[PDB]
DNA sequence: CTGACCTTTGACCTAGTTTG
DNA sequence: CAAACTAGGTCAAAGGTCAG
């Protein structure tokens, strides 16, 4: 009938919003379903003819997009108690393991974080590579989320996991007061004004731990699951020990954004502090950075 | 190396 | 007056074979009988909604048969006493759902929705019609390189600076408009105007950004992004191609968008979620916090119930969608560390004076 | 303080 | 993996049914 | 009968196969 606006072959219909030959139609369809990511070995400048279109997939698919081939057009292949994450192991785990002055406590608490992580259900049960990745991706966020809870009863300053009350002032001058303020008000306060028990903080740290996005996770589907498990678990928990407050589960999960905003800022700092060499940073902190 | 050590055992 | 189907839940096209069925099932059935088709067996009780429908021919030709659907009860003619069921689905079962306190949560959900529709033009609804091609519109002019850009950059025009600089400098007016819409939507959130006008501004300074990427995802997909009202479609690959620091500018948003779209949230759902972002008592520079947080408390209350009703089967979605609030924060802080780079290595930045205000002292 | 604007305008 | 080849869907349109 | 509906046919367009 028409000519496939992709290679020149005979169209014989409109497919995915474009006059296309059967071949191209099927190329596109599969690319979309099997979620494939092609790569051009040449200059992304490959011609696509009735012949030599099968030459390079990347250029061919992009030729589809250009010629307006719609992806959402491809339909979807026609086929086919509540304590898997016990709140106890968590709590029990969040228990048994407890500027230049902060990097000492940081590093120290790093060795002990591998311990905490080991105790969190199913963690050590999934591949060692992911155990690395998961801890690489979120050590700073984890660590901050814990000392921040510790500095809960403490006033306008934090208590390093070694015993060093770092009162605000000390920091605003130490150069890093910009962030030290946010850590107090967006984490400490919020947690204190909410009386976040340490079973909850453990579940939050777990949620941070089981991060399915963390680049490289052999099987991320696995991770996105243990996380949903902690979701289910903690939700119920707040339901049992906190009936008066329905919107608690929500307000707890909403303590996480800031944890990451802040977390990112910190890492930003430890860098223009690292390959500078003006202050001491131990070993474990070097592998993490 | 390190993290992989505390995990390797 | 606008019921739905009894086999898959799509909109019903009429009373076919003694039961409200979509123009899709109606045909499936009339064709199973018509050709005697004997679909292979299958035990797994298969849920049957709009998309899974064509997943199992046996469970579909089952469920329908299991709720009427007879080549007998085909009642022709004009609807004689609509009244009986012209009180929609929940009629007397409504004075049970249209109550108690939730009756109002339902109201709020509607308000924010009806308001969301008047605030922003291109809704998720539309953008999807376009990206699915199921619209009586012309396919948006795809922009995958310099030739296509140079071309469509004229087709629908309103300063030769640079491709990489035109691409992003030139969208600044949408960001602005966007910011303007959000703002008018903010006022539509019960109790926003009342909050100390000083925190009112703070809540936005930090809100718009996250709300922008949430919207900016409806227009996106794995391969590209809608633009220019939705009459254009720039490719993910082309953008990824811009110079030095401009290629990995829109990347973080595509990754985020591909994930955020997995939740499959519609305008009704997105209209509330959004409201929750603007009302986050955890924004720096707030002192009249409690108020701000009270509304979020109730908005969240509304949101949760909306996800249960709208998306009956979707494990931990409420908790899953909240988790997204955390990815949003990262995107913004990340996006800022970038616009900082530009500030130091570029010489044309020249941000609009409003994007100027918002970005000042952000993160 | 240009947002104060849009916020303070029917 | 491709793609010639072959089955399904379901959005519309139409000719016949039933209510007022 | 005009008005209000529907079973049924229709065919572009989307799905599936399986030698090559
Ligand atoms: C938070 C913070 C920073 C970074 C440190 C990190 C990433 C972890 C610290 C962990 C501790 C102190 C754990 C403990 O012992 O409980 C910097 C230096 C930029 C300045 C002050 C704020
Ligand atoms: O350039 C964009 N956004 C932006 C640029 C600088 C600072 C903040 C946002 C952009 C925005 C939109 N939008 O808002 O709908 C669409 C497309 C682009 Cl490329
Ligand atoms: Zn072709
Ligand atoms: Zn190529
Ligand atoms: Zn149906
Ligand atoms: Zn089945």
């Amino acid at each position: 009938k028409h000519i496939c606006a992709i290679c020149g072959d005979r169209s014989s219909g409109k497919h995915y919003g474009v006059y296309s030959c059967e071949g191209c139609k099927g190329f596109f369809k599969r690319t979309v379903r099997k979620d494939l990511t092609y790569t051009c070995r040449d200059n992304k400048d490959c011609l696509i003819d009735k012949r030599q279109r099968n030459r390079c997939q990347y250029c061919r698919y992009q030729k589809c997009l250009a010629m307006g081939m719609k992806r959402e057009a491809v339909q979807e292949e026609r086929q086919r108690a509540n304590e898997d994450m016990p709140v106890e192991r968590i709590l029990e785990a969040e228990l048994a393991v407890e500027v230049t002055n902060i990097c000492q406590a940081a590093d120290k608490q790093l060795f002990t974080l591998v311990e905490w992580a080991k105790r969190i259900p199913h963690f050590s049960e999934l591949p060692l590579d992911d155990q690395v990745i998961l801890l690489r991706a979120g050590w700073n966020e984890l660590l901050i989320a814990s000392f921040s809870h510790r500095s809960i009863a403490v006033k306008d300053g934090i208590l390093l996991a070694t015993g060093l009350h770092v009162h605000r002032n000390s920091a605003h001058s130490a150069g890093v007061g910009a962030i030290f303020d946010r850590v107090l008000t967006e984490l400490v306060s919020k947690m204190r004004d909410m009386q976040m028990d340490k079973t909850e903080l453990g579940c939050l740290r777990a949620i941070v731990l089981f991060n399915p996005d963390s680049k490289g996770l052999s099987n991320p589907a696995e991770v996105e699951a243990l996380r949903e498990k902690v979701y289910a678990s903690l939700e119920a928990y707040c339901k049992h020990k906190y009936p008066e407050q329905p919107g608690r589960f929500a307000k707890l999960l909403l303590r996480l954004p800031a944890l990451r905003s802040i977390g990112l800022k910190c890492l930003e700092h430890l860098f223009f502090f690292k390959l500078i060499g003006d202050t001491p940073i131990d070993t474990f902190l070097m592998e993490m950075l | 190396k390190i993290l992989h050590r505390l995990l390797q055992d | 007056m606008a019921i739905e189907c009894r086999v898959c839940g799509d909109k019903a096209s009429g009373f076919h074979y003694g039961v409200h069925a979509c123009e899709g099932c109606k045909g499936f059935f009339r064709r199973t009988i018509r050709l005697k088709l004997i679909y292979d067996r299958c035990d797994l009780n298969c849920r049957i909604h709009k998309k899974s429908r064509n997943k199992c021919q046996y469970c579909r030709f089952q469920k329908c048969l299991a709720v009427g659907m007879s080549h007998n009860a085909i009642r022709f003619g004009r609807m004689p006493q609509a009244e009986k069921e012209k009180l929609l689905a929940e009629i007397s079962s409504d004075i049970d759902q249209l109550n108690p306190e939730s009756a109002d949560l339902r109201a709020l959900a509607k308000h924010l929705y009806d308001s969301y529709i008047k605030s922003f033009p291109l809704t998720k609804a539309k953008a999807r019609a376009i990206l699915t091609g199921k619209t009586t519109d012309k396919s948006p002019f795809v922009i995958y390189d310099m030739n296509s850009l140079m071309m469509g950059e004229d087709k629908i025009k309103f300063q030769s600076k640079e491709v990489a600089i035109r691409i992003f400098q030139g969208c600044q007016f949408r960001s602005v408009e966007a910011v303007q819409e959000i703002t008018e939507y903010a006022k539509s959130i019960p109790g926003f105007v009342n909050l100390d006008l000083n925190d009112q501004v703070t809540l936005l300074k930090y809100g718009v950004h996250e709300i922008i990427y949430t919207m900016l995802a409806s227009l996106m997909n794995k391969d590209g992004v809608l633009i220019s009202e939705g009459q254009g479609f720039m490719t993910r690959e082309f953008l990824k191609s811009l110079r030095k620091p401009f290629g990995d500018f829109m990347e973080p948003k595509f990754e985020f968008a591909v994930k955020f779209n997995a939740l499959e949230l519609d305008d009704s759902d997105l209209a509330i979620f959004i409201a929750v972002i603007i009302l986050s008592g955890d924004r720096p520079g707030l002192l009249n916090v409690k108020p701000i947080e009270d509304i979020q408390d109730n908005l969240l209350q509304a949101l949760e119930l909306q996800l249960k009703l709208n998306h009956p089967e979707s494990s931990q979605l409420f908790a899953k969608l909240l988790q997204k609030m955390t990815d949003l924060r990262q995107i913004v802080t990340e996006h800022v560390q970038l616009l900082q780079v530009i500030k130091k290595t570029e010489t044309d930045m020249s941000l609009h004076p409003l994007l100027q205000e918002i970005y000042k002292d952000l993160y």
